[PDB]
């Protein structure tokens, strides 16, 4: 159970740092 | 008159709201002509449709507006040939021009009668719709405007579907007023099965709810749940839809004495709908959740009254639930009639006559938790039950049910505990965490899953670039090889 | 009262008179009642008095109350004595477990070996 | 010279904690009005008393907006607010920083000892964006961890108590990693905790140099108060009873020693008949912690367990005439506690005999577990939502 | 005290000193991780509303 | 495809009643079981029954 559950949160920290990479491609994406 | 309304709000507080106005014409000339446009123009009825999903917060600044003063020169400018414009004309209530124009000539009036112009007709018209019911409107204008867009909706091509939704959703609105008309029931379920075959899963979904809404909003319950089994909800549907669709089934699943299935769909419910506002969904979604919890057996979780707003909706419940928690029959008979006119506020009131099973059920697992043996003629005085009599058949009940493992001896009068179990014994312990990691796991494939795309885009942008490095590099191996055979000095 | 088993309802199958029409279809209830009844006692308890049952069940007769404890099958010494089925055999076997827990262990690696 | 350190060597009074939170909680009128309070107020009225969080006490408590009293308050204040503005304007052309941090922290310093909660907020933020030295940023860190306590708020808490951490270590300077302590105690026993509050407090009876928050007198009786919840048996037989100050203080007050004492010595009647008069007499009337009845409830609990930890058996007739009580009495309170699973005992009320059992350990635990580990899994999934989305 | 683990009986005069096992810390730390673990968590939803 | 909601009535206030705050509380049902009921409930034991004359 414990070993699960920290596996599954470490995992979505890496989403929310996809994301956000993400957002800031777009960002770079646009301009000219 | 100067110094007064007369002027202060006659041309001044007017003309606020004609910069306003004008303003929100240059806004649906971007929701229009950018993108209701792209939809044909690049993608086939993607990603510029969600830019239309705008259209749930332009009602609320549609007050900008009064059905404006320029709008009959607008409809104008979108079209040559129309009849939504000889019907949205005679249901204006004064259009009076003035020296504003669009981005239309005579050459952009011609080169509108597109594919496009249903989807502006319905567009605009909605907004029709919207303004005559704010304003107390109805019968004609509201039933015309409707099928007027019922007759627009039947047409081809797939990109229609979509914005179809928010016109069925309106449609029913509006049609729910005056009184919830049963006739529409049978235009839904044509427009459903249709839909099911041009597998238009949004139309499909957003339809799907209307029509339980209608067979919820009166006492159809078995002809929803046969429905709800025998139809397959579909797979890609944006998330308010999923929400309604999870708080529908999930209201048929608890009225069928099935509270097992329904915690679990009614908790999903709750935390789908949007996140910083949908006030009404979720203060609903909650009064219901609480019954759920306690039919089945266990106590709601204390943060669901403590909550901004939605705290004075849930306050009856909180009585409910200090006598169902506690107890004991006395105080649930009457905390349910002090409040028994609200709980009737809707039709939750069937299932809440329901819980004096619990509350004796929860009364009397306590007293097994904290005695080892008592007399049933005490049983009865804390249980507010009826004689020693009733008490020792309610006992038994509980038994057969073994919801109190126990035993009885008649001929001296008391009921007697069997515990003696350290849960470790039991499976129980790890039939909990085969739960609990099966659902943690659950979630470590599926955001992986979903993880997948943000590096996709990155993919999109090039990964064997920089070709003219590569070639730099070549173009030095050539003079490293010599360099060599000349540090060798041999050839 | 039906769905949770209190009694008391047997004798409001005649004090529902109001409507006389209920008192005629509602006499069919009365044998499942009964068999629910038999069913929790089968378990509640383990010696009562013969007479008691026949207070219970809501029968007036002894005669009766013979032929229903022998469908059950109990015996007639001077208290009517029960026989232990409510956990005759304990459930004290994992063994039964075995091949199902580890299903499932298995399936808990296929989770952590799958290519996701 | 008056047992040598006596109210002295303080921080200064300008948030004026306690006596200008202890007026706002006690007036409610439901168990006070009167005079004693509005005297109370009118020491805020003399330190100038124009604050639109003044017409918002007057406000939502409905004391009476008197326009007579208030401008004469307004011109103090508008005095002052620009006799301290010329001050910095013309500090802006003596020295610098030197100069110019005093003139700006005059004024942060004034605009919350008149109880203007924002613009003070800004002030001081301001004078802190320009740093100098380690000494005075923590202390008007420490401004804003009193000011933030006087209107209460937890996120303006939280992070100037883990900014002050920081400062107290890149200085080490002890002393002040006491006080900081104490105010961290202080909010740790505002929220519920106690188990930490009591580390906290007790752990510096020996260096209370602060005053603005208590007496001396006052913090001593905290300190029992809390120990007596989270510390167990002999943790507290040497922390507590056969301390330094802890004896010495308590020497000049029944108030905390009958109450302490008595829940070691075993004598169940004293401590109740004393419990109550502590539930009244701090509990409710000073800004303890408004769950007063949390930590009654768990009194009793902790009580009870005692006079059942050491005997396989004892009658109800034996603790009745034990605790003053009558067996009525009794039987609720360790019923409801029982059902609740705090004791590990059980009773039966044919003979009235108090039978325990020995289960704990594990079995303790995993029930603990699923606990936390339920919330837990909720918080993720949630989040997941956000991100997904 | 907490100096044997034992419990005295009256009536009979009987001390039972029935033996006590050590609480093992497999869950005694498993605690304070996820305790810990929500901290994180939390912290987590603060950088999850900057970017989104 | 939808984004709203106003199929459901709401109710929106700033009168609002007061409970337990909740910050990191336990947040325990039982302490909305009572009302600092604690020192009535031994004054009113001791003298109904007596317990405070007859017995220390």
């Amino acid at each position: 159970y414990l070993a699960s559950l920290i596996r599954s949160v470490v995992a979505l920290h890496n989403l929310i740092n996809n994301k956000i990479a993400n957002r800031d491609a777009e960002k770079k994406e646009g301009q000219e | 008159g100067g110094g007064s309304t007369g002027e202060a709000d006659g041309k001044t507080a007017a003309a606020a709201a004609e910069h306003s106005q004008r303003e929100l014409d240059t806004v649906t000339l971007e929701d229009i002509k950018e993108h209701v446009k792209q939809l044909e123009k690049a993608v086939s009825g993607k990603e510029p449709r969600f830019v239309l999903r705008a259209l749930r917060m332009l009602p609320s600044t549609s007050r900008r507006l009064n059905h404006y003063v320029l709008y009959k020169a607008v409809q104008g400018f979108f079209t040559s040939n129309n009849a939504t414009r000889d019907f949205l004309l005679p249901f204006l209530e004064e259009p009076m021009d003035t020296e504003a124009d669009l981005q239309f000539r005579p050459r952009t009036g011609k080169a509108a009668s597109t594919p496009l112009l249903p989807e502006v007709e319905a567009y605009l018209q909605l907004l029709v719709v919207i303004f005559m019911m704010n304003s107390k409107r109805y019968k004609e204008a509201q039933k015309i405007s409707d099928d007027l867009m019922q007759k627009i909706s039947t047409q081809n091509r797939r990109a229609l579907d979509l914005v179809a939704a928010k016109c069925y959703y309106y449609h029913a609105r509006v049609y729910e007023f005056l009184d919830k008309l049963d006739v529409v029931r049978s235009f839904l379920h044509a427009r459903l099965r249709t839909a099911t075959l041009r597998h238009d899963a949004d139309g499909q979904a957003t339809l799907l709810n209307l029509l339980l809404r209608n067979y919820l909003h009166y006492s159809l319950y078995d002809q929803a749940e046969k429905l709800v089994s025998k139809s397959v909800f579909p797979e890609q549907a944006n998330n308010n839809e999923w929400a309604r669709y999870l708080y529908y089934t999930g209201r048929i699943k608890a009225i069928q004495l099935e509270y097992s299935e329904a915690r679990r769909t009614m908790t999903n419910a709750l935390r789908k709908a949007p996140q910083h506002t949908a006030v009404g969904f979720k203060q609903t979604v909650h009064k219901l959740l609480i019954v759920v919890e306690l039919l089945l057996g266990e106590i709601p979780d204390r943060l669901q009254f403590r909550q901004p707003s939605l705290k004075r909706s849930l306050m009856p419940y909180f009585l409910l639930t200090q006598a169902v928690r506690t107890g004991n029959l006395a105080k649930f008979n009457q905390v349910l009639d002090q409040f028994g006119e609200k709980f009737q506020a809707d039709g939750t009131y069937t299932l809440i006559i329901r819980l004096r099973h619990n509350v004796i059920k929860t009364g009397v697992r306590m007293i097994s938790l904290s005695y080892s043996r008592i007399s049933l003629a005490d049983i009865a005085q804390k249980l507010q039950l009826d004689s020693p009599e009733d008490a020792e058949f309610i006992v038994a009940k509980a038994i057969r049910d073994g919801v109190i493992e126990a035993s009885i001896n008649h001929e001296k009068g008391y009921v007697q505990s069997k515990e003696m179990i350290d849960i470790y014994s039991t499976r129980e312990p790890q039939l909990a965490f085969h739960q609990r990691i099966s659902f943690c796991l659950d979630i470590h494939n599926m955001s992986v899953k979903a993880m997948r795309f943000p590096p996709k885009s990155y993919n999109k942008d090039l990964e064997s670039a920089e070709e003219r490095r590569e070639r730099e590099q070549q173009d030095l191996e050539f003079a490293k090889e010599m360099a060599e055979d000349d540090d060798d000095s041999f050839p | 009262y039906l769905m949770e088993g209190s009694y008391n309802k047997v004798f409001l199958a005649k004090g529902n008179i109001p409507a006389e029409s209920y008192t005629f279809f509602i006499d069919i209830l009365l044998d499942t009642i009964r068999d629910e009844i038999a069913g929790c006692i089968e378990k509640a308890y383990e010696k009562i008095l013969f007479t008691e049952a026949t207070r219970i069940l809501f029968f007036n007769t002894p005669k009766k109350m013979t032929d229903y404890a022998k469908k059950r099958g109990w015996v007639l010494g001077p208290n009517n004595y029960y026989s232990f089925a409510s956990q005759q055999q304990k459930p004290e076997d994992t063994t039964i477990p075995s091949t199902e827990l580890a299903k499932q262990v298995i399936e808990y690696a296929r989770q952590l070996e799958m290519i996701v | 010279m008056p047992l040598e350190n006596l109210e002295e060597e303080g921080l200064p009074k300008n948030p004026d904690l306690r006596i200008a939170q202890l007026r706002f909680l006690l007036s409610l009128p439901e168990h006070r009005g009167d005079a004693a309070v509005r005297d109370e107020l009118m020491a805020a009225v003399r330190d100038n008393n124009m604050a639109p969080y003044y017409e918002a006490l007057c406000k939502s408590l409905d004391w009476q907006i008197d326009v007579d009293l208030l401008n004469k308050m307004k011109k103090a204040n508008e005095d002052e607010l620009k006799r301290l503005d010329e001050e910095l304007e013309d500090a802006e052309k003596n020295l610098g920083e030197s100069e110019i941090r005093d003139a700006m922290m005059a004024k942060a310093e004034y605009l919350c000892r008149i109880g203007d909660k924002e613009g003070a907020l800004t002030a001081f933020r301001k004078t802190y964006d320009k740093t100098v030295a380690l000494g005075h940023r923590l202390d008007i860190v420490f401004y804003l961890l009193r000011i933030g306590l006087f209107y209460m708020d937890n996120d303006l808490i939280t992070r100037n108590t883990e900014k002050a951490k920081s400062l107290i270590e890149e200085g080490g300077d002890w002393d002040r990693r006491n006080r900081l302590k104490v105010y961290q105690g202080l909010y740790c026993v505002a929220i519920r905790d106690f188990k930490q509050a009591a580390e906290l407090f007790l752990d510096t009876v020996s260096t209370f140099t602060s005053y603005e928050l208590m007496d001396y007198k006052t913090f001593v009786t905290y300190t029992v108060y809390v120990s007596m919840i989270a510390l167990e048996r002999p943790d507290l037989r040497e922390k507590v009873i056969k301390g330094a100050e802890i004896l010495e203080v308590l020497h000049s007050l029944p108030a905390v020693r009958q109450y302490l004492f008595s829940l070691y010595e075993c004598r169940y009647s004293v401590f109740f008949q004393s419990l109550a008069v502590v539930e009244q007499e701090m509990k409710k009337d000073w800004l303890f912690a408004p769950h007063y009845r949390y930590y009654v409830r768990e009194m009793r609990i902790h009580a009870y367990s005692q006079l059942l930890e050491s005997y396989r058996s004892l009658t109800l007739g034996y603790m009745a005439e034990a605790f003053g009580v009558g067996v009525e009495f009794i039987d609720q309170e360790l019923s409801r506690f029982i059902a609740a699973g705090r004791l590990h005992c059980k009773i039966d009320k044919v003979n009235e005999i108090v039978e325990t059992n020995r289960p704990d350990s594990k079995n303790w635990q995993y029930q603990e577990t699923i606990k936390k580990g339920d919330l837990l899994l909720n918080r993720v999934q949630k989040l997941s939502r956000v991100i997904n989305m | 005290d907490k100096k044997f683990h034992g419990i005295l009986d009256q009536g009979e005069g009987v001390l039972i000193i029935f033996d006590e096992p050590p609480v093992d810390k497999t869950y005694e730390a498993a605690l304070e991780t996820i305790q810990n673990m929500s901290k994180v968590v939390d912290s987590l939803y603060n950088k999850a509303k900057k970017l989104t | 495809e939808d984004d709203e909601f106003e199929e459901f009535p709401a109710e929106d206030w700033a009168g609002l009643d007061e409970d337990e705050d909740a910050h990191v509380w336990e947040d325990n049902w039982d302490d909305d079981n009572v009302e600092d009921d604690f020192s009535n409930q031994l004054r009113a034991e001791l003298e109904k029954h007596g317990y405070k004359m007859e017995t220390s």
